[PDB]
């Protein structure tokens, strides 16, 4: 309701952090202060604001990279920075960091079956699924949940079994993709956030299945059979209901009193 | 046709029977292995459509 | 140890009087928050997502006006004329740039403006808060629904009796 003025358009890089740290760091719960490692993430989404707005309504402004921003939020505001660790080595240590925290995803099929979504992010030219980060205390399905919306613009609540994922881990890094069947085709799945995936689209699974046995170069490749097991239990259920579905549709008005 | 089937059938009686289809007639439903909710287990049951309530179709044949 | 706190005071105060200047003080921060809205007998998400912050608002003027920002019911309805509005309320969305508002004029000096000055631009609705299912829910001054959501307990009532205290003590210092 009360109507608020627009300071971002003409801003001074000075004041757009000034803000901005307000907006991330600045005004946070001491419990996101206990690591370096804690802080950063702030720094992390604060870079991702500024280069998300801040930098659009300002053409004269610096293009700045976590490295280059969180170097100069420092700069501005030096009580905010408590440590005496720098900004390069605190943000080398976040990086590696990174590495460890693990992914949640999900394997988002068709009622049909015949086809899987898969997304491709920005840098990458590698196509795999649905997937992120866990967030500090969130459930599995939750952070998947939380986690797919963000990239596809679905909300997968609905559709989360528990106990059907696909745990692998990679690299100290571990994987958990729930298995998600009957997600509509024809719903536009366009990414919540910028600059994180380059195109989603629904591949087809046994075109994959081919081309992953000829070993050539995704998460897919190491939970290829799990899925095509799931795929196989999954047609053999569907279709045996809509074999059970007739013999009733026909009993239901062959005898059957139906209303 | 529909034999092999497992069907339960449930009445308003307050009754239900599960049990194998063995013959299917518009005007008669015939069980094999017939379990009733009543505890009553028959190896041939002879029901007639007038006489039938509601219907789900329990198993498939192996 | 102090000085890591009074310019956090002072931060907290200068960039929110970027986006409204007339903050004569502020009241308090808690660092999280999410609004909510009642549109089809149920409670909706919206896109504001950060720190809370309910602050005194300088009124002020005589003749000092509500500008207006530079461009069915999704849309929450602008506050336009004469700055009544003795305090305000602002959630710092980390998720966009545009932030959440909702003017909190006290239901004391309410009635006395629109009735010694009968002249009405907009219909004033006097603000309810109460809560109920993890939200402090905020009728407002143009009949929508507000509800907001803090994980603590004790900052989810902090909130509510604060409001409250401003909608019902009449403004004085
Ligand atoms: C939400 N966010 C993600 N990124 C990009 O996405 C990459 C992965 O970041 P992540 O969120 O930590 O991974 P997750 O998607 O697996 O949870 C980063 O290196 C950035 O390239 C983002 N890049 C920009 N510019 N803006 C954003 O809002 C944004
Ligand atoms: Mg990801
Ligand atoms: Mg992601
Ligand atoms: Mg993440």
């Amino acid at each position: 309701s009360l109507p608020l003025l627009r300071p971002f358009e003409t801003v001074s890089l000075e004041n757009a952090v000034e803000d901005l740290v307000v907006r991330f760091i600045l005004n946070v719960p001491p419990e996101d202060l206990s690591t370096v490692e804690r802080v950063l993430f702030h720094f992390e989404e604060a870079s991702w604001f500024y280069t998300d707005f801040v930098k659009l309504m300002n053409p004269y402004l610096p293009n700045l990279s976590i490295k280059s921003f969180s170097k100069i939020v420092i700069d501005i505001c030096p009580l905010i920075w408590n440590w005496d660790i720098t900004p390069e080595n605190a943000l080398v240590k976040f990086s590696n960091y990174k590495k460890t925290i693990p992914v949640r995803g999900a394997a988002i099929f068709n009622d049909s079956l015949s086809k899987i979504l898969l997304l491709r992010g920005i840098n990458s030219k590698h196509w795999s699924f649905p997937r992120g980060k866990i967030g500090k205390d969130e459930d599995d399905v939750a952070c998947c949940i939380r986690e797919v919306k963000e990239e596809t613009g679905f909300d997968l609540t609905g559709f989360i079994d528990a106990d059907q994922y696909v745990e692998r881990n990679m690299n100290g890094k571990n994987f958990k993709i729930f298995l998600v069947k009957g997600v509509p085709e024809d719903f536009e799945f366009k990414p919540e956030h910028k600059n994180e995936i380059q195109a989603i689209e629904w591949k087809d699974f046994k075109k994959l299945s081919k081309a992953i046995t000829k070993n050539e170069g995704f998460l897919v490749n190491s939970m290829i059979r799990p899925l095509s097991l799931y795929v196989k239990n999954e047609k053999r259920a569907k279709d045996e209901n809509k074999l059970k579905l007739y013999a009733e549709e026909h009993l239901k008005s062959i005898l059957g009193l139906n209303k | 046709n529909f034999k092999g089937y497992q069907i339960e059938i449930e009445l308003k009686d307050g009754k239900r029977i599960t049990g194998t289809l063995k013959q299917v007639s518009p005007k008669s439903l015939t069980l094999t292995d017939a379990v009733f909710q009543d505890g009553g287990v028959s190896p041939v049951f002879k029901i007639k459509a007038d006489k039938l309530y509601d219907l789900k179709v329990l198993k498939l044949p192996p | 140890t102090e000085t890591l706190e009074i310019y956090r005071k002072a931060l907290n105060f200068n960039v929110i009087a970027r986006y409204d200047p007339k903050i004569k003080q502020l009241l308090f921060h808690t660092p999280h928050a999410t609004v909510y809205k009642w549109g089809d007998d149920n409670w909706n998400k919206l896109e504001y997502q950060g720190v809370l912050a309910i602050y005194l608002r300088d009124v002020g003027d005589k003749e000092a006006i509500l500008p207006e920002v530079s461009s069915e019911a999704n849309t929450p309805h602008v506050l336009t004329g004469h700055d009544i509005y003795n305090y305000g309320l602002i959630i710092m969305n980390r998720i966009n740039p545009d932030n959440f508002s909702l003017a909190i004029a006290p239901n004391s000096v309410l009635n006395k403006r629109k009735l010694f000055a009968p002249n009405r631009e907009e219909e004033l609705e006097p603000m309810k808060v109460e809560v109920r299912d993890d939200l402090v829910m905020i009728k407002t001054l143009k009949k929508e629904v507000y509800g907001i959501w803090v994980h603590t307990p004790e900052d989810r009532q902090n909130i509510y009796e604060l409001i409250k205290y401003l909608l019902e003590n009449e403004p004085t210092d």
